[PDB]
């Protein structure tokens, strides 16, 4: 697979966050009862509510389809379908919105990902969810600077940073501090206080930020720049707008 | 310098270029000087009828960041954004109002009726005559019967009938009061092109009382107006009150010489005529007065006609008729708020200036590739030079609608037609997507990426040249942030090439009346106006009710 | 089902067929009907004409409206037989189906019948409309090789401001049927037909614009249900007597008042023929007064019906002149109802339809002249096929007295729909279908 | 035949059925089969005489919470269905031996009602089956308990609800899978106004056989549109063909290489392989690293597009068993396949456009819902013509019950009576044996 044109940093970035063959950098390790405080759905220990029986105590329709589809442990278990949800500051954050539920639905199964300005997010069984999180904030997907995890008030992507290179969040979910140059997650993603917060590591240095960022900018690399990329969203425009005329 | 530094430095603290800025200090609301009036207002509002209601502590703080200030573009009034949500905006409403309360009326086959079927005269004298008793009848009074109780009539003082003809002899015969004079309110060239599309035609311009165009809908309108022209019909040239030809004269009123603002709507959006969804993209264009003031000025004439739409297409219309509450006053804003718009457009006219000359470029997809992208990679830069502007504009939507306004208009400067502006438009969608990962809101670009597809074809519910286009059009009917710039990407071509209307010159002359309440040739600053609290709109019932 | 006969007629008064079984003219039976029916359901004009002086001017997308700078000369009518050749093609299922496209005025315009093959697996009948727009849009683009930028113009100019509008507002095609939107309610389609398309269509002839409107009215009546179960036997004896003038009794009663007589002789006629033909009887009697009764309603129902369309062809025709057709359907049914202490036409229903026909044809409120109201007009749809055959045969017999006559509201009808053997002369081909299959009934 | 094209057909299984197929034989203007499914739908009516029964003796008609005091009426009309159900085929009927059908379920609590096709070939649209049906039924209830003039009008209330005053049958005790004609949101769209709830409950949520009634309605309307017409009648048999019939087992073998550990990433990476090896799509230029492919026949790279994005839905939605993720495969699935190969995705990115609006239609505040109860004429999924809705239906079919509006919640007499019919429950069987019966008449 080719997954995207390209010849800047920036369009090998946007090809290695699809490559499922490509091993995503871990920068930090994060427990799993962490990863269940911050998602915010259970408490750690709580048991997994259901939304409908097992798969395996209902009878499914005979159907070659079902029949050839594993489904997920959490789709088997018929576990609540929850969410995590992430916002990619402009200023060079590794991780942006389309990026991301483009190289979700070529990594995980069973995934339902939304893309908006600022937020991008991904549905599906909580048990699986809680995996697919773990990796989202523990590898370079994540900067705990530069990205935030965010179930409402998402506001900040295209503002400003604060003094300490801070996305803006109107919750301050996530906290610099200033004493010892690493961020921890007071709050949950939706906003509700955590009891022990999570260390989140320190910020990337603006250097690599830019080395893993796949958003294209003036001041890094710009899209004009990568010409061959831009070639072929002009060659998809002119297909697609001679595709439906289809008269010539 | 850019057209958007002054708005950007009135706005915050640090230089627009500046990457870092401080939060969470600013006292939240506090902030604010409307924001506090609205507390104050929640306070007494919720004491007065014994039920919560605005309550600052319910869900998130707002005023975290700096609540902003906006300039309404080709002005020097700043507003906060709330003075620009129309229901505080009385010019706003009084905008719609004014569109939703007219109807244009032929009297051609009503007097070919007269003559023809009654065998009576019609001349100037009469066309006066009934013109005089319309003008009473229209407002709500009578004309024929005895012990009829009519309308106040300064509840209804901005209700009227006017006439309009491209026979410069029949409109001096026929007294200037009720006369929209072609010559008077149009340059010679435009003047010369419309009264030649208009010919010996003689058309009506109704607008029936904001009062019971608010107590009722638009498609009120059309009938309201054919009840008085049959009245006065009925008087001015002496048939019998109710004969066989008197039906004639209405389903000539209500249907063969009618022309409506909107057309009705289908049921999952039910809505009657001369609602905002039935108003065409060229209609739309035309209603803007801007094309006979600023003719010398495309992007002035085409960004006036992007904030008619903005506002009536995206806060009115999809901020309330199709959805309401809080609503989409900032999506609608960054069209015509900072001179940003303006800006981007002003570089596009220019660059196309330079390379080709207005309407001299080749109508085909290499202009739309070089134009589109151009301008759409300028605007694109500017966001990313000026982290103000960036937060400033924060919502991807309002920085795609903008972007792609500027593209699309200014590739449509180069064609001289709007059907390769709409492609620039979606290129310009295509090339943000992938220059930054992001567009706009969830369902921002459902119509876009239909839309390369779409703006050529041919078939039944999607070929359509952009003027026909409007809120109905199948893959529009949903979304913030196209419908008002499609209004201007529509006028465009035609600012650029000097022509007098974009899709129905009886629409262009209909409003070209210094009658109506709302001032269409300065949309812009009537909308700043209405955000001062300095606007006087029809309508109000402060006449029939207690001090 | 039923029992009774009738005795069929042409449009000259001449006997055709003897004691026909009622149900042989049932539009659920009868070969023409269905022929007519799924006609008018696939014909479609189109201006070739209009089409080309729209793209000439850039005038498209309604009334007044104009793209300048869109203009395209394009020779349409020129090359009207490689268009519609090319057209005729796209339009056709197969070589051999029953498609038709045939030009008229020396290619200005074009009859288009869609096959009826593309009719019985869809579920209604727009693709009579949107078929034959888009070969014809796509033919033209083809003849001229018009560009990809300018394409979308022809589109316009052919099917107007649709989708933005619900209606093809501004096209250059016609069909009797609207757009299914409008339909007042489900199973009007039928009845959405102008009368001035019906005369139109039927080129004036009082007789067989009477047919052909009862014809799609009483169909209507079957697909919107009310033709069924206990009411069926009485809307076939109304489309027998009233429509089909059974047993020359709309064509006699018209003979006997023609010269002077007015709606009271044709009232007093019409009781006497109820009363001969035993269809009432006195039933009781008052001082100086007769109070009729009957066994059969749908009968005596019929036979007014028969009088109602009589009185209307001597009373409007004495005048030459449409309008007064709404007081012949009021009064007539007035009358008869203390003439004979017997439920006038519809139960009623007619004298309703009349009042506000009559109303809504004299006031500035709506509706206008007799010729621009069919079944699914608010004003005219109450009575359940009644009432609008007497409205077409009172414009067919008008002599120009009217400003929305056919001619203004119908000139592409009049041209094209009035070619087809079927819709110009209805009541000869369903006589012929109904004793054709009246041993099979 | 028009078109030289050939497919092979193969059953729900995965199994050869016929071998090289005339692409028409499959066209809902040729093949009898679609013919059926087609008249079926239109004829068709479900009437609820419990519910009919339960609304007079409760005089609980005309809409939701409505009721008049003092009109009820205490009739046992499930007690007597059969002799009300005789009653109202005889009315329903045209003659003795033609196609009416009246089948009680339930022990006479439903009532499968099929009006005759003789009464629609001289209609001008579908109407006559609920009103004749509504009629008859009225009519047979009035008569069996010869209930008088001053009540029986509250039999027609509890039957069709509040029409006409309403526009609609609101608070009707029948029901069809097509709605009133006036509703439509264009001329011809009335096969698109039909909930993918109602084609789910109609195929009793089998995967490939609701992919495959959803297709055939949707493409069949493409038809009445005019949309399949000239140019591109082509383009709409190949997406009928490789979408919904799964036509040379490509949906089948892309789901069986992708099931077990497959996501949209993988499926769309061995499509693009298959159109290679098929000589679909061939290297057009290259890149610095990057291949552009191109090709001679954009109506089969279309086809193809079109088999994998069902396949993808089947697989991503399959593995999670909740359809909500439809939205996001039929966007991502499209949009990934654009960059992957430098070609236009399916529908030339009108499925892109309407997965856009749809995804947020249904995860925000404004409008739409699950995916259930979207349809072809819905405004937020009419957009593509026929590419999209047969992955909703897809989706919904392997739903395992995380929707509150499933088709138990809003077509649940749909799902009692349709799917009774063996043409509705399983019409990939039926079309492809008739496109194999008709393949040398093409
Ligand atoms: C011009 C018409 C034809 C038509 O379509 N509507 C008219 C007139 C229309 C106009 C009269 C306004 C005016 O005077 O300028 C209005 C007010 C509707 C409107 N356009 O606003 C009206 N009638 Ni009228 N119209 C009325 C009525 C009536 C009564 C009056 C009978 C009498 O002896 O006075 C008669 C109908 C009848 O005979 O039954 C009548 C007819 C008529 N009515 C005859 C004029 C009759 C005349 O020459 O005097 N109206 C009424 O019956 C009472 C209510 C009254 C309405 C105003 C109100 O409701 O306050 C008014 C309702
Ligand atoms: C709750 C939703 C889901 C939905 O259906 N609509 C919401 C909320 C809705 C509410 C918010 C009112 C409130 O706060 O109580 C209103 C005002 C509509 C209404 N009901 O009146 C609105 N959005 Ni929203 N909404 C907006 C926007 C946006 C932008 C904001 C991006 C950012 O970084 O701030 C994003 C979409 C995106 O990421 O592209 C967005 C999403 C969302 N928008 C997310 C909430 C996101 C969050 O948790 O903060 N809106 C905008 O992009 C600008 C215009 C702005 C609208 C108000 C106006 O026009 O003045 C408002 C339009
Ligand atoms: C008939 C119809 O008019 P048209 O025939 O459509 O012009 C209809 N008017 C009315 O029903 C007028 C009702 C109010 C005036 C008369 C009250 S008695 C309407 O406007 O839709
Ligand atoms: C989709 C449809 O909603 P339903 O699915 O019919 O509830 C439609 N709403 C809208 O299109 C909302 C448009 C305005 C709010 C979103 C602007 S981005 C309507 O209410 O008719
Ligand atoms: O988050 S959503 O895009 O659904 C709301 C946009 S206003
Ligand atoms: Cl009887
Ligand atoms: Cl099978
Ligand atoms: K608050
Ligand atoms: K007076
Ligand atoms: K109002
Ligand atoms: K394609
Ligand atoms: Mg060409
Ligand atoms: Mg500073
Ligand atoms: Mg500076
Ligand atoms: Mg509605
Ligand atoms: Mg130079
Ligand atoms: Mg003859
Ligand atoms: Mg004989
Ligand atoms: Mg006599
Ligand atoms: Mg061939
Ligand atoms: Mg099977
Ligand atoms: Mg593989
Ligand atoms: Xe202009
Ligand atoms: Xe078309
Ligand atoms: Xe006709
Ligand atoms: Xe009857
Ligand atoms: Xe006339
Ligand atoms: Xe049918
Ligand atoms: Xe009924
Ligand atoms: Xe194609
Ligand atoms: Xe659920």
């Amino acid at each position: 697979a080719q997954y995207y044109p390209g010849t800047t940093k920036v369009a090998q970035n946007r090809r290695n966050f699809c490559n499922p063959e490509y091993e995503l950098e871990k920068l930090r390790e994060i427990s799993d009862e962490d990863v269940v405080k911050i998602l915010g759905h259970r408490a750690p220990g709580e048991e997994y509510p259901s939304v409908h029986p097992p798969l395996e105590e209902m009878d499914e329709p005979e159907d070659a389809i079902r029949e050839m589809v594993e489904p997920i442990d959490g789709a088997k278990a018929g576990d609540r379908v929850r969410y995590i949800q992430f916002t990619d500051s402009m200023y060079f954050a590794p991780a942006q919105p389309y990026v991301r539920s483009r190289a979700y639905l070529c990594r995980y199964r069973g995934a339902d990902a939304g893309t908006l300005s600022g937020r991008q997010i991904i549905e599906t069984r909580e048990r699986d969810l809680e995996k697919i999180s773990k990796e989202l904030l523990e590898t370079e997907f994540f900067d705990p600077a530069r990205s935030g995890v965010r179930g409402k008030s998402v506001h900040g992507h295209s503002l400003r940073l604060d003094e300490d290179g801070m996305m803006f969040d109107m919750l301050r979910r996530q906290i610099y501090n200033k004493d010892t140059g690493r961020v921890e997650m007071v709050k949950n993603q939706i906003g509700d206080e955590l009891d022990e917060p999570v260390d989140l590591g320190e910020p990337l240095d603006e250097e690599t930020l830019m080395e893993k960022t796949t958003i294209y900018r003036v001041d890094g690399e710009a899209y004009r720049d990568d010409v061959e990329a831009v070639e072929i969203m002009q060659r998809i425009h002119v297909l697609r707008s001679q595709g439906g005329f289809n008269l010539e | 310098d850019k057209l958007f530094i002054n708005a950007l430095k009135k706005k915050f603290e640090e230089s627009p270029e500046e990457k870092k800025t401080t939060f969470y200090t600013l006292g939240g609301w506090k902030q604010s000087e409307r924001k506090t009036e609205f507390v104050n207002a929640g306070k007494e509002v919720a004491a007065k009828r014994g039920i919560p209601q605005y309550n600052p502590d319910i869900g998130t703080p707002l005023g975290q960041r700096v609540l902003m200030p906006y300039q309404v573009s080709t002005t020097d009034t700043y507003v906060e954004g709330d003075d620009l949500h129309f229901v505080n905006n009385a010019a706003m409403q009084q905008m719609w109002d004014d569109i939703r309360r007219t109807v244009i009326v032929g009297l051609n086959h009503a007097h070919a009726v007269i003559e023809k079927r009654l065998g009576k005269e019609v001349t100037p004298e009469t066309i006066t005559h009934y013109l005089e008793t319309v003008n009473h009848a229209m407002p709500g009074a009578a004309v024929v019967q005895e012990h009829m109780v009519e309308t106040h009539p300064a509840l209804v003082a901005d209700s009227y009938v006017k006439v309009f003809t491209g026979n410069d002899e029949i409109a001096d015969e026929i007294d200037p009061a009720f006369v929209i004079d072609i010559n008077k309110q149009f340059p010679e060239d435009q003047a010369e092109t419309l009264k030649a599309e208009v010919g010996d035609g003689i058309w009506q311009v109704v607008r029936i009382p904001t009062i019971v165009s608010r107590t009722c809908d638009g498609a009120t309108t059309s009938r309201w107006s054919a009840m008085q022209i049959g009245m006065s019909m009925i008087s001015a040239y002496k048939q019998a009150a109710g004969e066989a030809a008197t039906g004639d004269f209405a389903y000539a009123a209500k249907h063969a010489e009618v022309i409506h603002m909107g057309t009705y709507l289908p049921v999952r959006r039910a809505r009657g005529e001369n609602e905002p969804g039935g108003v065409p993209f060229g209609y739309l264009a035309d209603i803007c007065q801007s094309s006979r003031v600023n003719y010398e000025d495309p992007v002035r004439v085409s960004l006036d006609v992007v904030a008619t739409g903005a506002m009536l297409y995206d806060q009115i219309w999809l901020g309330s008729y199709m959805s309401g509450g809080v609503g989409f006053t900032q999506y609608a804003t960054a069209a015509y708020t900072d001179n940003i718009l303006d800006d981007f457009t002003y570089f596009g006219k220019e660059y196309v200036e330079d390379k080709y000359g207005l309407c001299e470029a080749p109508n085909n997809m290499d202009t739309v590739l070089d134009v589109a992208t151009e301008v759409t990679f300028y605007g694109l830069e500017q966001y990313e030079e000026y982290p103000a502007l960036l937060e400033d504009q924060f919502g991807g939507s309002q920085r795609a609608a903008v972007v792609a306004a500027a593209a699309g208009c200014s590739t449509a400067f180069a064609t001289g037609n709007a059907q390769t502006g709409l492609s620039g438009w979606y290129l310009s969608m295509y090339l943000h997507k992938e220059q930054h990962s992001r567009l706009g809101f969830y369902g921002y670009d459902l119509q876009d990426q239909c839309g390369a597809s779409n703006v050529f074809s041919i078939r039944g519910d999607e070929g359509l040249p952009l003027e026909l286009r409007g809120p109905n059009y199948p893959n529009y009917a949903m979304n913030v942030g196209h419908q008002g710039e499609y209004a201007g990407i529509s006028q465009a071509p035609h600012a650029a090439r000097g022509d007098a209307f974009v899709f129905n010159p009886l629409v262009k002359i209909a409003f070209a009346d210094d009658n109506l309440v709302f001032d269409f040739t300065n949309v812009r600053g009537e909308f700043a106006k209405g955000a001062l609290r300095e606007f006087e709109p029809a309508g109000e019932r402060a006449l029939i009710t207690p001090a | 089902k039923f029992e009774d006969k009738v005795d069929l007629y042409d449009d000259r008064g001449n006997l055709v067929e003897e004691q026909v079984p009622l149900e042989a003219l049932s539009p659920l039976r009868n070969p023409a009907i269905k022929s007519i029916v799924q006609g008018i359901k696939r014909t479609v004009a189109v201006n070739l004409e209009g089409i080309e002086n729209a793209l000439k001017t850039a005038k498209v997308g309604g009334p007044a409206c104009k793209i300048m700078g869109r203009e395209l000369d394009l020779d349409i009518v020129g090359n009207a037989e490689s268009i519609a050749a090319a057209a005729k093609e796209m339009i056709q299922v197969t070589e051999d189906d029953d498609t038709n496209v045939e030009l008229l005025g020396g290619g200005k315009r074009a009859l288009v019948q869609v096959p009826s093959a593309r009719f019985d697996v869809a579920a209604e009948y727009s693709a009579a409309p949107l078929v034959t727009a888009t070969a014809f849009v796509q033919a033209i683009i083809n003849e001229f090789d018009v560009s990809m930028y300018d394409a979308n113009m022809v589109k316009a100019a052919v099917l107007g401001r649709y989708p933005q509008s619900v209606e093809y507002m501004g096209a250059n095609i016609a069909t009797m049927l609207d757009i299914p939107q409008k339909l007042e309610g489900p199973g009007y389609a039928l009845r959405n037909i102008m009368v001035n398309h019906v005369v139109a269509a039927t080129l004036k002839n009082t007789l067989q614009a009477a047919a052909l409107s009862t014809i799609l009215e009483q169909t209507a009546m079957f697909e919107m249900g009310d033709a069924v179960g206990a009411f069926e036997r009485m809307h076939l004896l109304g489309l027998a007597y009233q429509g089909m003038n059974a047993d020359n009794l709309v064509f006699d009663l018209v003979k006997a008042n023609g010269k002077e007589g007015t709606v009271g002789s044709v009232i007093a006629d019409l009781v006497e023929r109820a009363l001969e033909d035993g269809v009432i009887k006195v039933e009781k009697e008052l001082t100086d007064y007769k109070v009729y009764g009957t066994d059969d309603l749908a009968m005596w129902n019929a036979y007014a019906a028969a009088g109602l369309m009589a009185a209307t062809m001597v009373n409007q025709g004495a005048a030459r002149a449409a309008q007064g057709v709404s007081s012949t359907l009021l009064y007539y049914n007035d009358l008869i109802e203390f003439e004979t202490g017997l439920p006038s036409v519809d139960f009623g229903k007619v004298e309703g339809t009349a009042v506000g026909f009559s109303f809504f044809s004299h006031s500035i409120y709506g509706g206008g002249g007799p010729g621009i109201f069919n079944g699914n007009h608010i004003v005219t749809r109450h009575s359940k096929g009644f009432a609008i055959p007497c409205v077409a045969a009172a414009m067919a017999l008008d002599a120009g007295t009217q400003m929305f006559s056919p001619e203004a509201t119908s000139g592409l009808i009049k041209e094209v729909f009035s070619q087809v053997d079927e819709f110009r002369e209805p009541l000869k081909y369903v006589v012929e279908a109904a004793a054709e299959i009246k041993n099979e009934i």
